[PDB]
């Protein structure tokens, strides 16, 4: 899981 | 000629880089301070610098034309596998062959071989990293080429876990073609001699640096007392599956 990376990558 | 689309790609990547790379290094004051007196005294500062740099690399990546058309899954895979390579690439802007150091504006923020050794890495990584930095410097890249190379690095279809490899390759090819055309149209001889080939060789060098960094990171982070000194983002990007 990559919740921090996914957050930073979000639109 | 550069097509209008290729001019557009370069403009966007230049702007993307300007918005994620501050050449005064003003944010460095907010890191845990460098300590140069082993203890691994430079780990907290350099962990913070790496963590900060991941954030900036992500902010750059989001702006790469076409990167937005990828799934979040593939976005994640590409950034996780490339983050250290793009940090190495982007760090070339601070690197100086004057004294083989990364000079970020003041003596506190000027990093040499010994400082990097004090974050738990060995010469097996550091010597090829410095050699990489020298070879890249000597290419004397235009900022246009530099930002294109970082973007090509990120959108690499051969990264483990990529699901839609064809779409990644298509995105990459558009950037590669822009780069090749840019060198032909805008980079005068003699500097331009085999320049594209030499830039792609740098991407190959970066794979070897990535693998060695991974090995050393695995070793460094195995000890909970060193893992304690990292940041949550570094642990997620470098440590998670
Ligand atoms: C903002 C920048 C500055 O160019 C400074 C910078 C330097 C990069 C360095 C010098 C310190 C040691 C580093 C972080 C390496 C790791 C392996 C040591 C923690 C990789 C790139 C190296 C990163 C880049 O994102």
């Amino acid at each position: 899981n990559h919740p921090m990376l996914m957050n930073l990558l979000k639109d | 000629k550069l097509s209008e689309e290729q001019q557009h790609i370069i403009a966007i990547l230049l702007d993307a880089h300007h918005k994620t790379y501050d050449p005064t290094y003003a944010d460095f004051r907010d890191f845990r301070p460098p300590v140069r007196m082993s203890p691994l005294s430079m780990l907290p500062h350099l962990a913070d610098l790496v963590s900060y740099s991941i954030q900036k690399v992500i902010g750059f990546a989001k702006m790469i034309p076409g990167f937005r058309d990828l799934t979040s899954d593939d976005q994640i895979v590409l950034l996780k596998s490339s983050a250290i390579e793009v940090i190495m690439l982007r760090s070339n802007q601070s690197f100086t062959m004057d004294d083989m150091s990364w000079d970020c504006g003041s003596q506190d923020y000027k990093y040499d071989v010994t400082d990097v050794s004090k974050a738990g890495h060995t010469l097996e990584l550091i010597e090829p990293l410095i050699k990489f930095q020298v070879g890249l410097k000597k290419l004397n890249l235009h900022e246009e080429e530099h930002v294109l190379l970082m973007a090509i690095c990120i959108v690499s279809p051969d990264r483990p876990g990529v699901q839609d490899a064809k779409l990644v390759e298509a995105i990459q090819d558009r950037l590669s073609n822009t780069l090749q055309t840019y060198i032909r149209c805008r980079h005068p001889p003699p500097g331009s001699h085999q320049l594209y080939a030499k830039m792609i060789q740098k991407l190959a060098d970066l794979r070897s640096l990535n693998e060695e960094h991974s090995k050393q990171y695995r070793s460094l982070s195995f000890q909970p007392e060193n893992s304690m000194k990292l940041t949550p983002l570094v642990l997620e990007v470098f440590g998670n599956e």
